[PDB]
């Protein structure tokens, strides 16, 4: 989430270990 | 036993406001070639 709204997605989401995600495959349900 | 038969049958469903961009893919001018075709994700839409 962030200050004004929420962010829900269904993607590959490789890794952050900390622009959190760095991959996008079969990105559905934004 | 006695019953009152229903006067009429009413079907009610929630109002739909998904409004999938079917019109957006039906008025485009800059269509690309045949071998390079999208796979448009029709998700949480309404099949209108």
């Amino acid at each position: 989430n962030n200050a004004t709204n929420v962010f829900i997605k269904v993607c590959e989401f490789q890794f952050c270990n900390d622009g959190v995600y760095s991959s996008a495959n079969n990105c559905t349900f934004e | 036993n006695f019953r009152v038969q229903p006067t009429e049958s009413i079907v009610r469903f929630p109002n739909v406001t998904n409004l999938c961009p079917f019109h957006e893919v039906f008025n485009a001018t800059r269509f690309a070639s045949v071998y390079a075709w999208n796979r448009t994700r029709i998700s949480n839409c309404v099949a209108d």
